[PDB]
């Protein structure tokens, strides 16, 4: 997943996956995300986004 | 005080009675040389020279070949009819979408007037027919935009470029670009064609 | 365009009048170089003529002063004609260093136009 | 799209030019009535060349008024 | 006014100086520079003769 | 455009059509004449036809704008 | 032909068609300011292509035998190099010709360069490496 | 009249091009329609000379 | 800098078909070679000479870039050296 | 007219600079360039049509009998 | 063959006349050529008898078919009537 | 913008009908553009140079409290925006009218 | 805030220091000059009048707001009774006036757009 | 792969390597950018379609690059392609960089090549 | 004034000794001419027709 922020540094953080990956403006964040199960989880941002 | 001395000749007409590469036109026989089936003329009626381009002249007298017509309106040709063969009406069409093949009344002014100016001025050279005023031309380019971007400088009328070496490795073979001779090309010109023009983006 | 170095000779000032001239009626310059230039000669001259009106003036005082009004005459004049030289050349240096400023500035414009500098590719 | 009659003018004058360059170069007029295959070919050929001679002639009097005007 | 006596003149002006010219066409050579004045204009004067003969037959209103 | 540029063709063809029967040849006319003008006719009729087909279509072949075909 | 083909070749086709004509589009917007150069002739760009067909196809069998993608690289940077000094030279003359008689000069010289000097480089090169 | 005169010029320069041009009448290129092109300017060049050499020249 | 073969005048060339007979250039153009003395006084008797050089360079090379600075910078020289 | 007399003079202008022209060769698929040899054997021709014209005109103003009605 | 009245009745009657005064005159040129009037051996300003014959012959040709061929050029054309 | 005296009549020439050589002016009642549409108009007078402003002759045009009593063409020419500003300062005339 | 425009009387300030056609500006017709005509905050459909009132109440006597030393800040307040208590209801509509927390964060903090 | 990853993969960020596959695929492109649509997969004869010359290139520039800065350093290109600066035609700093064991003159033979 | 302009003259003449030696009557490959000898540039450059490459 290539995180990437358009306007201001968010983060998109998964609880059940036990992720959160900070999209910054201009840092094309490289992550890797391997899912060991099949599942659907839901998540908010983690930075304050406005 | 640029027209101390600027403009000394004036009767152009005097000049072309001179050094015009013609017989003196006061010849009083001129008026009655021949005899001709002239007809009725209430008005006065300009001699159209040329065997090609005299109705021409005509053409851009009468007011009314400037009207224009749709497509539906102008379906045949002197010889054809262009409604039968929807190709040659295709044809047609795209041959009077082109500007310069349908160009209009007041380009074609302009142009007439540049062209009596340009004929006057290299052949007589009276400096009247000159413009009076001196117009300064700016490029006034916004470099703002994201869409048209121009060229500083310009590009060189030729360029060698060395093709890339070893980019390739599929089939072991480091010589991508090869001429229809079959020789491994290792160099190639690049030719500019048009200065003026722009480079899509 | 110019060379670039100290061991190169300095711009004449024919060279400076010429390149304004160019860049005052150039068909290769831009309309933003040429409002600046027009600008640039715009305002420089009123610089000049208030530092020599300010010398004509000042000098004038200088010739009145308490020590100044009791010398011999070509004394005197020296006094008086020594502020009025200083002011003169306090003016006309700063309107040609303002005009030169200028069209140096525009020149470059011009330059980066016309991508003539060396080093200079985006 | 409207073209104008003057162009049309225009238009039927160079087509009439260019008929008769192709006609006395290719010699159609010895003729039975028929062109013949080299005779269609020729003309085909003629006709291209006087299109493409008809539009540089006319770009090059509309970029001569320009260089005028501009 | 005389509108037909003018564009009589008109177009007699231009058959004599369309006769001239073809009788200089004809008559010059050495890729100009070499051409004979009293041959041309008799060439000229046939040639007003020949366009006056052939003007009853030919400029008239169909 | 109008009639008269259709007088102004038949001008030319006549011409065209004199110089085909006449222009080396100088004789008497007779309807053998007729049938050659009439023959010229129909060749200088099927020559600006050709003419004009090839015209249109290399003047229509030249690309002008993107090519859309809705 | 483009009735023949179906919708998405259809598509194809005008695909191809507008990128491959984008340059005419490309003719319609111009910049006064720029200095206009006469193009070079199409005659000139056809004997400077032939010439460099003759120095590929002499350089086809070094480089064909060659293993070395460091050598080929090396051949190839000093007959750039020089040839590149000569289109220079070329192209100096070209952008300051002022007539088609100036431009087919500038042609045939730099024809007559490549042609000439540049084979015995060539040569001398190929027989060293 | 203006116009006339430039439609003659045109027509004139037309013509003297595709006789010069067309002689051979085969297929033209890229490099025929320059060459057409040359013609076209060397016939107005050299009756800017003419005129010119007339006006007492 | 460069004029083209096809539109150079030869100008130079035609000051050489101006020149008399005895000219030296002649000789110089029939091959005779010229040095610049280098015994000192024969170098103070080549120090006279300046101005006519000068003035048969600039009839030979009127249009010479270098021939036409090196002559305004000796006329300026000249001029200021005197003042 | 003004007008009209300045139109014949440069419609003869026109035809006397192509008819020197054709003589002169002056087109060719070489270059555009027009040589200064070619700039003189022009200046020949048209010298030498000034002068042409000239002799008529001035053969012309001293007898009308050489130009009578038909 | 769009055709339109553009050019009145005065202009129709006016441009056929010029039309054939141009015609006349390239005919003219060509029957000049056909009897050689146009030698450039000519001696004089004259035509001799054969001369005068050739252009009786080139002047009967030509009204003999002036008439029939514009109507036959007229009918093959079939130019629509302007309404 | 009102009208001082009614406009020239069409000329008889076609050939008239067309912006003029030197003076641009088109003489026809119907253009094809539009935008180059022009009526134009003969108006025959006498000359009168520029006056002078004098304050001993009571003179004296106050432009900027908008009070005049000298023919300044160069405050006309600024205020009109005027593009001949030099040649309309060089002189003026006046307008005649034949008599009545 | 109507009152507070004040390119309202922009036009007059032309003729303020140009005074050679300043009678010619006095000489058109007024339409909002020295005047405030507020839009139909509400529909009333009766007929009997062309024009209804829209000027705050409290603004209706003038004379009154000739001695007071306030603006007209006090009729643009506390005015109305429509409440709409919805979470849903946008009570700010100026999503940039806010704060970066205890850590200032940037962009976010350094910025107009965003802050 | 021909920009390999590795070359900055000490940092987490492909900033660095983003800009070194940008650089590497203009040069390329700017190098084949105009026989694309004449003896590239852009032909109009499918059956003579060539893939691209820098189509890895591309695609690796891509996958290390994001959206918004891919399309700056396309702007940014477009402006250089428009300049048609060749990097070797500005390039100086090699005179200023310290000599390495990979400088050598004779490269062929620097390397070793053994089986 | 006699040294700087006799090592200036004495190149400048050794030049053009040489050049008539080899009888070379060319002027100085950096000499500017006047205007009227200058050929003008021709502006007219009317761009080629555009047509779809078959490739
Ligand atoms: C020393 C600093 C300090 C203290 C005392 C506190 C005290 C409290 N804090 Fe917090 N807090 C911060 C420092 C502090 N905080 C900081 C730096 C942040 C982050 C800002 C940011 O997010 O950017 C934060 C953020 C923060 C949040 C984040 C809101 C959000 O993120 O959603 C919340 C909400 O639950 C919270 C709650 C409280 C509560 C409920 C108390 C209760 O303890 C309050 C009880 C009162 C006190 C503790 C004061 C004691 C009273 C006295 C009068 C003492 C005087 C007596 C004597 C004389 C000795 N604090
Ligand atoms: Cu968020
Ligand atoms: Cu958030």
């Amino acid at each position: 997943l290539i995180t990437n922020s358009y306007d201001i540094v968010h983060s998109w953080f998964i609880p059940g996956l036990g992720i959160k990956l900070d999209c910054v403006p201009g840092r094309s964040t490289h992550h890797t995300f391997f899912i060991d199960n099949v599942g659907f989880y839901y998540g908010q941002c983690a930075e304050i986004c406005g | 005080l640029s027209l101390i001395n600027q403009y000394k000749s004036l009767n152009l007409s005097s000049s072309i009675k001179h050094n015009a590469p013609f017989i003196n036109r006061d010849l009083y026989v001129f008026d009655d040389l021949f005899s001709y089936n002239l007809g009725d003329i209430t008005t006065k009626k300009s001699l159209f020279n040329d065997k090609n381009s005299f109705l021409t002249s005509y053409s851009y007298l009468n007011n009314n070949s400037w009207n224009n017509n749709e497509f539906d309106l102008i379906d045949n040709l002197p010889f054809t009819t262009l409604f039968d063969n929807n190709d040659l009406f295709n044809n047609y069409k795209s041959f009077f979408q082109d500007s310069i093949f349908n160009s209009p009344k007041k380009q074609l002014s302009s142009d007439s007037k540049q062209l009596f100016k340009h004929i006057i001025y290299r052949s007589i050279k009276n400096n009247i027919i000159q413009d009076y005023t001196k117009l300064v031309k700016h490029e006034d380019f916004d470099e703002y935009s994201r869409w048209i971007k121009r060229s500083p400088g310009e590009v060189l009328p030729l360029r060698i470029i060395k093709y890339p070496l070893g980019l390739e490795t599929i089939h072991n073979n480091i010589f991508e670009n090869t001429n229809n001779e079959g020789n491994v090309e290792l160099f190639r010109l690049r030719f500019n064609s048009n200065s003026s023009k722009m480079q899509h983006k | 365009m110019e060379p670039f170095g100290t061991d190169e000779r300095n711009w004449t000032h024919e060279e400076k009048d010429i390149i304004t001239r160019f860049l005052k009626y150039d068909k290769h310059v831009n309309l933003k170089t040429a409002e600046m230039v027009y600008s640039a000669e715009v305002e420089s001259a009123y610089f000049g003529k208030a530092g020599a009106l300010a010398g004509g003036v000042i000098s004038a005082l200088f010739f009145n002063f308490p020590i100044v009004r009791n010398l011999p005459i070509i004394r005197r004049s020296v006094i008086g004609v020594l502020p009025f030289l200083y002011c003169y050349t306090w003016g006309k240096n700063t309107q040609e260093e303002l005009r030169w400023l200028k069209t140096f500035a525009a020149y470059q414009r011009f330059v980066v136009y016309h991508g003539q500098h060396c080093k200079l590719w985006v | 799209t409207e073209v104008s009659n003057h162009n049309y003018t225009q238009a039927v004058a160079y087509l009439n030019r260019a008929t008769s360059s192709c006609v006395k170069k290719c010699d159609s007029l010895n003729n039975n009535g028929s062109l013949s295959s080299k005779q269609e070919s020729c003309l085909k050929t003629c006709a291209e060349n006087h299109a493409i001679a008809t539009k540089i002639h006319a770009e090059y009097i509309r970029k001569l008024a320009e260089s005028k005007y501009l | 006014d005389n509108y037909a006596a003018d564009v009589q003149r008109q177009f007699n002006r231009t058959a004599f100086d369309s006769l001239y010219k073809i009788c200089y066409n004809s008559l010059v050579q050495k890729n100009g520079s070499t051409i004979d004045f009293q041959k041309q204009i008799d060439c000229h004067q046939r040639l007003i003769q020949v366009f006056a003969k052939i003007a009853p037959i030919v400029v008239k209103v169909e | 455009m109008d009639p008269v540029l259709g007088d102004v063709i038949a001008t030319r063809i006549y011409k065209a059509c004199f110089k085909h029967v006449y222009g080396k040849n100088m004789k008497a006319y007779s309807e053998k004449d007729e049938a050659k003008f009439d023959q010229c006719l129909t060749s200088y009729v099927e020559s600006y036809k050709s003419v004009t087909n090839h015209f249109i279509t290399y003047l229509g072949q030249l690309p002008k704008k993107g090519l859309s075909l809705d | 032909n483009v009735e023949e083909m179906d919708t998405i070749q259809k598509m194809n086709y005008e695909a191809t068609v507008n990128m491959g004509r984008q340059d005419l589009i490309t003719r319609e917007y111009t910049f006064y300011s720029d200095y206009e150069f006469i193009p070079i002739q199409e005659d000139r760009k056809q004997q400077m292509e032939d010439a460099l067909n003759n120095l590929h196809k002499i350089i086809h069998p070094t480089v064909t035998q060659l293993k070395k993608k460091a050598n080929v690289q090396e051949i190839q940077d000093r007959v750039f190099r020089k040839l590149q000094g000569w289109e220079g030279e070329l192209n100096t003359c070209v952008f300051s010709a002022k007539n088609v008689r100036d431009s087919n000069f500038c042609a045939d010289r730099f024809t007559n360069r490549i042609n000439t000097e540049g084979v015995e480089f060539v040569k001398q090169i190929l027989r060293e490496y | 009249m203006e116009q006339n005169t430039t439609q003659v010029f045109s027509d004139l320069a037309y013509k003297v091009c595709f006789k010069v041009i067309n002689d051979k009448n085969k297929p033209f290129v890229l490099h025929d329609e320059q060459r057409l092109a040359n013609c076209l300017t060397r016939y107005v060049e050299a009756f800017n000379v003419t005129s010119e050499y007339f006006f007492r020249e | 800098e460069m004029i083209l073969p096809h539109n150079n005048r030869q100008l130079a060339r035609q000051y050489f078909d101006s020149l008399p007979e005895n000219d030296i250039n002649r000789k110089y153009y029939e091959g005779l070679k010229y040095e610049t003395p280098k015994t000192f006084f024969g170098r103070f008797l080549n120090q006279f000479n300046i101005d006519a050089k000068l003035d048969t360079l600039s009839k030979f090379y009127t249009y010479q870039k270098t021939i036409r600075a090196t002559q305004a910078e000796l006329q300026e020289d000249r001029k200021s050296y005197l003042t | 007219d003004k007008r009209k007399i300045q139109h014949e003079g440069i419609i003869a202008l026109i035809n006397y600079s192509t008819l020197c022209a054709q003589k002169c060769d002056v087109l060719k698929g070489h270059d555009d360039k027009i040589t200064d040899t070619e700039e003189q054997c022009l200046r020949v021709c048209a010298e030498k049509i000034r002068q042409t014209f000239e002799f008529t005109n001035d053969i012309y103003l001293k007898n009308p009998n050489l130009t009578k009605p038909n | 063959m769009s055709t339109r009245k553009i050019f009145d009745s005065e202009e129709q009657s006016f441009i056929r006349l010029v039309d054939k005064f141009y015609l006349g005159l390239s005919l003219t040129k060509l029957c000049a050529q056909s009897c050689n009037l146009l030698r450039n051996d000519i001696s004089g300003s004259a035509l001799t008898q054969k001369e005068k014959d050739c252009l009786s012959i080139c002047y009967n040709n030509i009204e003999k078919t002036q008439s029939a061929f514009y109507a036959k050029v007229k009918t093959t054309m079939n130019l629509p009537a302007v309404e | 913008g009102g009208e001082v005296c009614p406009p020239m009549d069409a000329p008889t020439d076609s050939t008239l009908f067309v912006n003029d050589t030197f003076t641009g002016f088109n003489p026809d009642p119907a253009n094809p553009e539009d935008t180059e549409q022009v009526t134009l108009t003969e108006i025959t007078g006498i000359v009168r140079r520029g006056e002078q402003q004098d304050i001993l002759a009571r003179r004296r045009n106050w432009n900027k409290e908008g009070i005049y009593n000298w023919v300044d063409l160069d405050y006309m020419g600024k205020i009109f925006r005027l593009f001949n500003l030099d040649a309309i300062n060089t002189a003026y005339i006046e307008r005649v009218v034949p008599s009545f | 805030f109507p009152f507070l425009e004040k390119m309202k009387y922009n036009q007059y300030k032309e003729y303020k220091n140009d005074y050679l056609f300043y009678l010619d500006f006095l000489k058109k017709e007024i339409t909002d000059d020295h005047s405030f005509f507020w839009k139909a905050r509400k529909v009333i459909k009766l007929p009997q009048y062309s024009v209804f009132s829209f000027v705050p109440l409290k603004l209706m006597m003038w004379k009154t707001m000739i001695n007071y030393p306030e603006s007209f800040w006090y009729a643009a307040s506390r005015v109305v009774q429509s409440r709409r208590k919805k979470v849903f209801v946008t009570k700010c509509s100026a999503r940039t006036l806010t704060t970066a927390g205890w850590t200032f964060i940037t962009p976010f903090s350094s910025n107009i757009k965003y802050t | 792969t021909v920009v390999p990853t590795q070359t900055f993969y000490q940092m987490q960020d492909y900033y660095m390597l983003c800009g070194l596959r940008f650089e590497r695929w203009f040069r390329c492109d700017l190098v084949y950018h105009d026989q694309r649509h004449t003896k590239f997969d852009q032909v109009k004869n499918q059956k003579n379609y060539k893939t691209y010359p820098c189509y890895r290139e591309y695609y690796e520039a891509q996958y290390a690059c994001q959206d918004d800065m891919f399309d700056f350093l396309m702007e940014l290109a477009y402006a250089r392609r428009a300049a048609d600066n060749f990097e070797s035609d500005f390039a100086s700093h090699e005179l200023t960089t310290l000599p390495t064991f990979y400088d050598t003159p004779k490269a062929a033979e620097r390397k070793t090549y053994t089986y | 004034l006699n040294q700087k302009y006799y090592t200036h003259m004495e190149h400048l003449w050794t030049v053009h000794v040489n050049r008539l030696n080899q009888k070379i009557l060319e002027d100085p490959l950096y000499t500017f001419y006047p205007q009227e000898l200058n050929v003008p540039k021709h502006n007219i450059i009317v761009p080629t027709i555009f047509r779809d490459t078959p490739q």
